[PDB]
């Protein structure tokens, strides 16, 4: 189907940090140990 | 070789202990009958008082009783303010540790111990856990115990080493906010979705303001503040003064009730226990046998005198808030919810500042403002123990190594993205998000334009609004006609890719 590809503004994006509890961390934790 | 689990919260003046139900959390009650358990320690002839009873040797026996001493772990001496062990054992310094002088032996002549700050927090957790292995009729083997986002990892290491100390093992150290929202989002009643939400941590001698970012069902801390000056001490004091100033009119002549260390403290314990009453009902007693002087000493007050009373401090918690919110960059209309924790938020006055203080969309969550509301003492005790329950099975390398890596590595998207729909702007990932995610929702053909997308404030009085940003791609597909719905869906990648799929029905 009808499928783009956009490139978000490089400043888009600033770093943060996250709260290690909860099961959706937990299960987003499992990701990324894998990669 | 497995483990028994308990959620433990761990305060100044209050803590509790809570276990695991497969189906849902419970907080665990001590043999005093207390789900609230006060951190105190004391001693009398040679016997170990805990919780409740310890707080009531703050009377006649306050030079052997050791109280609000959490925030004194891992701290430099003249870091902490001795302001409120004053009534009780005072803290010393011993070089670089922070020690108390107390008569825990049963022999009179005996020198009075030296003991740590580490080995007063050894000696309670001992008997904390060990009131939740009576419960759970099983030795508890570990826990999750909840922290303030400010200390330092001195204190977080001296927790650890008292309670290994205390042979409890600690899986991994959460943070009180955190753990509140934790005790609302695993509960079935809750829906997960991607809301800012704002906890308000008010206790005894602190309170906690602190703002997160919801979405995915992943907490992301925007912004926290701090605050020793507003909380329940000082409402205690409100009453203490309110009911001392009433005392001498009665008695004339007496001695001033504050000016006796014994009998200030029965003014303390009982200010406290009628605050509490005036969280329950509209009309309260306050009391203490032989005051001063031999006299007894017998009053009331209502809810609504109360609140006059202690207005100004109340508008303290107010200015607290807003001080969060402003310090995230963010105005109240941006807030989705506010999670009432602590021990304070029991108060129905202060619930009623916030509806004031916040749109009517914003959802105000304690047990006076909303039918689906959890007991504001309980929730970080909840948090702790739904997180120990499911780490349990994990080992202590994954614990350690995913905390540190996978925590700060995930950026954050600062705007946010959602298609343009013209004859305005829909959000479709709400900003803050963290990558990577998805998200999708519901005459003639449909044209999907992605934008970047920013929320303002106009003053025409205020309201929300969204500027529409950089277009990143555009999509359209032909042949749809009158169909009312457009199923939409997005994915931004860790590269700051961005992929749009059309197959809306
Ligand atoms: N039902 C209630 N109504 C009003 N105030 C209450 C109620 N229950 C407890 N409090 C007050 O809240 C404070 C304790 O709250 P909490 O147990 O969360 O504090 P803590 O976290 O143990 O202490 P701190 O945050 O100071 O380290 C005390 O001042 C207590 O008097
Ligand atoms: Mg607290």
């Amino acid at each position: 189907d009808f499928k783009a590809i956009g490139k978000l503004t490089q400043e888009g994006s600033s770093m943060r940090t996250l709260e290690p509890v909860g099961p959706h961390f937990l299960a987003h934790a499992r990701r990324v140990r894998h990669k | 070789g497995e483990r028994v689990v308990i959620g433990i919260t761990f305060g100044n003046s209050n803590s509790s202990i809570a276990h695991t139900v497969d189906d849902k959390a419970e907080v665990i009650a001590n043999e005093d009958g207390d789900r609230q358990i006060p951190t105190i320690l004391s001693y009398v002839d040679g016997d170990e008082y805990y919780g409740q009873q310890a707080k009531n040797f703050l009377v006649r026996n306050p030079k052997n009783t050791v109280a609000y001493f959490r925030d004194i772990l891992g701290q430099d001496f003249k870091s902490v303010d001795p302001t409120h062990n004053h009534a009780s054992a005072h803290p010393q310094e011993a070089g670089d540790n922070v020690v108390f002088t107390i008569k825990d032996k049963a022999e009179e002549d005996a020198e009075p111990s030296t003991l740590t700050v580490s080995e007063i927090a050894t000696r309670y957790l001992r008997r904390l856990v060990g009131a939740a292995s009576e419960y759970l009729g099983k030795k508890v083997t570990s826990a999750v115990i909840t922290i303030p986002t400010n200390f330092t990892e001195k204190q977080k290491a001296a927790l650890i080493a008292a309670a290994a100390a205390a042979d409890l093992e600690v899986l991994q150290l959460i943070s009180e906010p955190a753990a509140a929202v934790l005790a609302y989002d695993a509960r079935p009643e809750a829906t997960i979705s991607d809301k800012i939400i704002v906890v308000a941590d008010l206790g005894g001698s602190r309170s906690d303001v602190t703002v997160l970012a919801s979405r995915s069902g992943m907490y992301t801390i925007l912004a926290t503040v701090h605050d020793y000056e507003y909380h329940g001490i000082a409402l205690d004091k409100v009453l203490i003064d309110h009911f001392s100033k009433e005392f001498l009119k009665k008695n004339p002549g007496a001695k001033d009730p504050r000016e006796n260390p014994r009998s200030l403290a029965k003014l303390r314990l009982e200010a406290e226990s009628t605050k509490r009453a005036l969280s329950r009902s509209t009309n309260a007693s306050f009391s203490v046998e032989s005051l001063i002087d031999g006299l007894d000493f017998a009053s009331t007050i209502n809810r609504l005198r109360y609140e006059t009373i202690a207005r100004t401090v109340f508008e303290g918690f107010n200015r607290l808030v807003e001080s969060a919110v402003k310090k995230a960059g963010l105005d109240p209309l941006d807030v989705d919810e506010v999670i009432m924790s602590g021990g304070t938020s029991n108060t129905p006055r202060i619930a009623a500042n916030f509806r004031y203080i916040f749109p009517e969309s914003t959802r105000i969550l304690a047990p006076s403002t909303d039918p689906s509301a959890l007991n504001p003492s309980e929730l970080q005790a909840r948090g702790a123990a739904l997180q120990a329950s499911l780490i349990q099975e994990f080992e202590t390398e994954d614990i350690e190594q995913s905390t540190h890596a996978a925590v700060t590595t995930m950026p954050h998207v600062t705007n946010a993205i959602g298609v343009v729909s013209v004859s305005k702007f829909v959000p479709i990932i709400a900003p803050e998000t963290a990558v990577p995610a998805r998200r999708t929702v519901h005459g003639g053909d449909v044209l999907v334009k992605v934008v970047e997308g920013s929320t303002h404030i106009n003053v025409i009085k205020r309201e929300k609004v969204w500027k529409i940003g950089s277009t990143l791609a555009e999509a359209a597909v032909r042949g749809v006609k009158k169909g009312a719905k457009v199923e939409v869906t997005i994915n931004v990648n860790t590269d700051l890719t961005v992929i749009v799929t059309a197959r809306e029905v």
